[PDB]
């Protein structure tokens, strides 16, 4: 049988080579069972003329593929276009021989197309490949604003959450733009140290002149860019040791012919084996129809592998994908390009001379640049943080203890509209004189701007949900650490990363001198002889919201409830409140300190005390095994005789 | 006691001469991790190909088959997966004299334990030509006799139908390299293996290892 | 804000009656109360040709598909379940000469738009043969002004995706006639129902159940 190819080039000296390829690929099997032609059309500086052109050369014979390439022409982007339309249109199968634009992978828009080279959105899985291998966590990405940029943050981005690690911060700036330092000056004010970059050569050179000028190319700083940033007048001026990445074989437009011919007679063979002939269209004028194997031709293509190619094993992902090109590793060694390492997607081979990294060091650089001078947020709590005024000569009145040695202060501004500086001691405080004395930084203590412990809410005409407090403030970069009485739990726990607990709790009863735990009918219903009360944005809310069970008891709380401290203990001791749920420990050291107070019955839902970090944090190791030590070593246990136990 | 979810279960013609394409579309289409087969040894290479034609024979199935395949148990043809399953009994790598040494000392203890009964060896019953006979009561309580029988810690013991009950079958499954072992026993309907986990090879063998499997260590 | 709690996602592969053998498995261990697919028209009369024949056109299962299929709204097609609810944008019961007075006044209402501006009148390209248009001129300004602009107190604000955004849509569904009927529109965001609880027209389920105080 006879079996017609086509193709589409712009050498006119390449033609021949594609007709010696098929000519051989004949040679693999001429046993006139399928026999193989060959035709070939030039490119032309009219889109719709090369549209025409190529549906004379589809109507010229029963057509089964389409071959196309890159002519020396400039424009890129919509240069396979023309052909690709017109023959989705007759679903019929066309392959890319050199492509990189990454709009032809939509399968709903480009019916029918396959390639044989890598698009530029695949670099990311060799990155992330990067980030693994070498540690890198905390990364910075820069892109554009096209779609290209998007797509390839998008795809890192799901890569990094399918790890759930996220990026640091992500800031892209619209393509053909200069001066734009707010940017990089946006983005250096952060602790990670390690830049992502995919732009034009234009902009890629404008940044790299930027950062030059902004002194973040220094030491310290590990910058990688893809192939497309390292070409052109970009790599005219940039910065020494810059990683990048470049194809095996590619614009060789030559060597992917035999393999795409090679494939295609490979397919059409086991094709032609199949009962539905549908004899390929032959027709452009009147032809309101489709090919009716064209969808069965399509995907015996993509399921047929090849033996031993120029370029290697060739085999296709799900949209037509290189399915593990090869990629070589450069560098920046002196305004010189250099290979130093072969990866092919899966794992990096080092088989070249050591790296130079931008500061000119050998050592292998680390993010996460360490900061000494950390903000610390804080709350207002009776038995942990103590909050009082000033004298006038600038430092809060000393206080002795019996025991023989002074209480430790520190100066807490902040407070409510004011921002006045206030005198903070007592649990808390010491705590975190300890620990910053074992870890080496200094510190900044502040309070809250709202009062509130912290509470995820979503507000209305909106569907994001934005914490409110100490926590809202965490998140939103105001406070670096959180030393507080801050119970752990699971929501509390989704978006930050707490230490290992250094008190244990739970929520009990307190009552003026019948109550005793959940479970009576006075206060499963509503009744006026009694009435219970929260503090409202706190995590004693959510629990009792986050019951189906308890809806009438959590509406009876939501009736009315304090946005208050031990001013709620007051209310309950003027007879305004009957009882009241908290903390543990914070009811029973007023219970046990003052007078005329009870706890009624014991705990009933147990958690406890941490520190709180941000996510991925690097001081937890050291702020846990701290912890642990001064567990062991007692001074928590002389830390709690001296400001809980002497009472009573 | 479990559920046993069943999936499909398929007939196919799977004879010297047929359609090998509405075959080959049946099994391009199934989804389960375990397959039992039954068939003869002829259709189950047959099978065998065309599984590994359609992509079902690599390290994600499982497949068993019971002692009617598998042939002659010391030439494993191709086209036999790495890992296939099968149950036989026990002397299953013994020589061809020593079967016959069990077959005739079945016999003398039969004949040993009627002795004590009734201290006879009864006649011989031959007339092919003539085909004569009735039932007859001395040979049926011979071979009444004949059923139980324990020698060498071994125990025979006949069905009324003409095979033995309880026995001490042994699981058997082909290694990577081409050649059947034992992996299982089986004695008095406890199980036992070799292994506390399948191992499962690929093509290139390297024994790949479950990426959703752990193994944890404790004590009382 | 509901909870929205969703049983199972279920991908398909349906076409030609060759490969129809492990959807029919897929689907025969699927239960819901309520269905929303996502399939074209030509693959819709398979769809629910195997849905039926594994129970799951009964009364007291409803059906939601969007308007990517039933495209010859004019003739519904058989082995379509009775009671799928579909969405359609406005004027879906619109004569084609309305449709092409709409898009003409349209059209032209943003031309007079840019006209009370004194502007100009722009004219188009010249040709195909030269391959012309290298840049975008000041006539950028024309489509800008081609979007926001509305006729007959309709809004039609289109997007920069080539789409408009916010009309009014209207819910139809397949009463005991196989015509589509109206059954409420969403007018300012705001969905109105004509039918306060829904009819079930037509081994069972589904049964009524009465208490009291
Ligand atoms: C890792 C290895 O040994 N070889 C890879 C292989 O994937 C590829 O096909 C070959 C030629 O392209 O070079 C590279
Ligand atoms: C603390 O920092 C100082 C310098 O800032 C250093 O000399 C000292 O060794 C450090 N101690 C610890 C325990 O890190
Ligand atoms: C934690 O301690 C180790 C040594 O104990 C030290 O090398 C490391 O820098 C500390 N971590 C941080 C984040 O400072
Ligand atoms: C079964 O075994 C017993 C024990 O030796 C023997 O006496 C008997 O003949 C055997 N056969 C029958 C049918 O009981
Ligand atoms: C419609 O868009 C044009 C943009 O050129 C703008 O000038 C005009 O104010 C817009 N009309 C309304 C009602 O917003």
């Amino acid at each position: 049988k006879i079996v017609n190819i086509g193709a589409v080039l712009s050498t006119r000296k390449h033609e021949q080579m594609f007709r010696e390829a098929v000519n051989q690929a004949n040679k693999r099997h001429g046993s006139w069972k399928i026999q193989l032609n060959a035709t070939s059309v030039t490119h032309k500086p009219n889109a719709i003329q090369m549209a025409l052109s190529v549906c004379e050369d589809l109507i010229s014979s029963q057509v089964y593929a389409i071959l196309v390439s890159h002519p020396p022409t400039p424009n890129d982007h919509f240069t396979p276009t023309p052909v690709s339309y017109t023959a989705g249109f007759y679903r019929i199968p066309v392959l890319g021989l050199t492509t990189r634009m990454s709009i032809y992978s939509d399968k709903s828009i480009h019916l029918s197309f396959l390639r044989t080279v890598p698009p530029y959105s695949h670099q990311s899985s060799v990155w992330f490949e990067m980030m693994r291998v070498y540690s890198w966590n905390h990364i910075i990405l820069l892109v554009s604003d096209d779609h290209e940029g998007r797509a390839a943050q998008k795809r890192l981005e799901t890569l990094l959450e399918e790890r759930e690690s996220k990026a640091e911060k992500v800031l892209q700036f619209d393509p053909g733009t200069k001066n734009v330092t707010a940017l990089l000056m946006e983005a250096k004010e952060l602790e990670a140290r390690v830049i992502i970059l995919s732009a034009s050569e234009d902009d890629a050179a404008t940044v790299y002149r930027a950062a030059a000028m902004l002194n973040m190319t220094g030491s310290g700083y590990v910058w990688l860019v893809g192939e497309r940033e390292i070409s052109g007048n970009a790599l005219r001026y940039a910065p020494d040791g810059i990683l990048g990445l470049q194809l095996i074989n590619g614009k060789n437009e030559s060597a992917h012919i035999s393999d795409a011919v090679g494939v295609v007679a490979q397919a059409v063979h086991e094709l032609l084996e199949k009962e539905n002939i549908t004899d390929p269209p032959r027709g452009c004028v009147g032809n309101t129809n489709i090919w009716k194997t064209g969808p069965l031709f399509k995907r015996v293509l993509m399921s047929s592998k090849y033996a031993d190619g120029v370029t290697g094993r060739v085999e296709f992902n799900e949209d037509g994908d290189r399915k593990f090109a090869n990629y070589s590793i450069m560098n920046l060694q002196n305004r010189k390009l250099v290979q130093v390492g072969i990866y092919n997607g899966t794992h990096v081979i080092p088989n070249d001379r050591k790296i130079i990294w931008p500061g000119g060091e050998t050592e292998k650089p680390r993010g996460y640049q360490m900061s000494t001078r950390l903000k610390i947020v804080t709350i207002h709590q009776e038995p942990f943080v103590y909050v009082k005024p000033t004298l006038s000569d600038g430092t809060c009145k000393e206080e002795f203890t019996v025991n023989g040695d002074p209480v430790k202060k520190v100066i807490c501004t902040g407070p409510n509209r004011h921002t006045v500086p206030q005198c903070c001691y007592g649990f808390c405080i010491d705590l975190l004189i300890k620990l910053a004395r074992t870890m080496n930084f200094t510190y900044e203590v502040h309070l809250v701007a709202d009062g509130k412990f912290g509470t995820q809410e979503r507000v209305n005409n909106s569907n994001k949900k934005e914490w409110n407090g100490m926590m809202g403030e965490l998140l939103s970069g105001q406070a670096d650490m959180i030393v507080a009485p801050l119970t752990i739990n699971n929501e509390r726990a989704q978006y930050i990363e707490f230490s290992k607990p250094f008190k244990y709790q739970g929520l009990t009863i307190l009552v003026k001198k019948r109550i005793t735990g959940i479970n009576d009918p006075r206060l499963r219903n509503p009744s006026d002889k009694f009435i219970y009360a929260t503090v409202k944005q706190s995590s004693v809310d959510i629990y009792f919201r986050r019951q189906v069970e308890l809806s009438t008891m959590y509406r009876h709380m939501e009736k009315h409830n304090y946005e208050s401290a031990a001013e709620a203990i007051q209310a309950v001791r003027d007879n305004k409140l009957h009882a009241f749920i908290w903390d543990s420990a914070v009811l029973e050291f007023e219970a046990s300190q003052k007078c005329d107070l009870v706890t009624t019955g014991e705990l009933f839902f147990r958690s406890g005390f941490g520190i709180g970090m941000r996510k991925d944090s690097p001081w937890k190791q050291n702020v846990s095994l701290s912890i642990l030590k001064s567990h062991e070593n007692g001074f928590m246990e002389d830390l709690d005789k001296t400001w809980v136990r002497y009472q009573e | 006691h479990v559920s046993w979810r069943l999936l499909d279960v398929v007939t196919l013609e799977l004879g010297p001469g047929g359609p090998r394409a509405r075959t080959q579309r049946l099994l391009r289409q199934l989804d389960a991790p375990v397959f039992v087969a039954y068939c003869s040894r002829e259709e189950a290479e047959v099978l065998f190909a065309e599984a590994a034609q359609a992509g079902l024979v690599g390290p994600g199935h499982v497949w068993l088959v019971p002692n009617l395949a598998l042939g002659s148990t010391d030439a494993p043809p191709a086209t036999f997966p790495v890992g296939l399953i099968s149950v036989v009994t026990e002397s299953w790598r013994l020589s061809l004299r020593q079967k016959v040494r069990d077959g005739v000392a079945i016999l003398a203890l039969g004949a040993h334990s009627y002795w004590r009964q009734h201290g006879t060896l009864p006649a011989p019953a031959g007339d092919c030509r003539v085909h004569p006979g009735p039932v007859s009561p001395a040979r049926e309580a011979f071979y009444r006799h004949l059923l139980n029988v324990t020698w060498e810690g071994r125990d025979f013991s006949f069905s009324p139908g003409g095979y033995l009950v309880q026995p001490t079958m042994v699981v058997i499954a082909l290694n990577r390299h081409r050649l059947w072992e034992m992996v299982g026993r089986w004695e008095h309907g406890v199980l036992y293996m070799k292994y506390p986990v399948w191992p499962r090879y690929s093509a290139s063998l390297q024994p790949v290892v479950d990426s959703r499997h752990l193994t944890v260590a404790t004590l009382e």
